[PDB]
């Protein structure tokens, strides 16, 4: 269905343009529901140093 | 893209600070004063000039 949320995390960094990070997360057994509770120092904390990929992933927890 | 708007703003020296960074388009267009300043733009005048081009591409 049109515009509902990413189905689950691998959905939402496709969209973003960050699969380069899902084993990253995977790793960590964060989920696309752990995903949408993260701050942005939890991000970083995991491995997203980078600013640009970590502000799309901010981005997109506001989003959803 | 990114890197033309740096070089219509004679600003091209922080190029390689936005690819390291790997900061596209979209990330670009949420960057705010305080967002430069920790990428390094130490310059005031240089996020000022940034800030500006940012503001008229959201513009509408």
């Amino acid at each position: 269905a049109p515009y509902s949320g990413p189905q689950d995390l691998a959905a939402l960094l496709e969209q973003i343009g960050c699969l380069k990070y899902l084993q990253v997360f995977e790793e960590q057994d964060v989920d696309l529901r752990e995903f949408l509770t993260l701050t942005e120092s939890d991000l970083k904390e995991i491995g997203i140093t980078l600013f640009g990929p970590k502000r799309k992933m901010t981005s997109a927890i506001a989003r959803w | 893209e990114l890197t033309g708007i740096l070089k219509k703003l004679s600003l091209e020296k922080y190029q390689p600070i936005f690819e390291e960074q790997e900061v596209d388009m979209e990330a670009f267009l949420t960057l705010t004063d305080g967002d430069l300043k920790e990428l390094g733009i130490k310059t005031d005048g240089s996020r000022q000039q940034i800030l500006a081009a940012i503001s008229e591409l959201n513009a509408g």
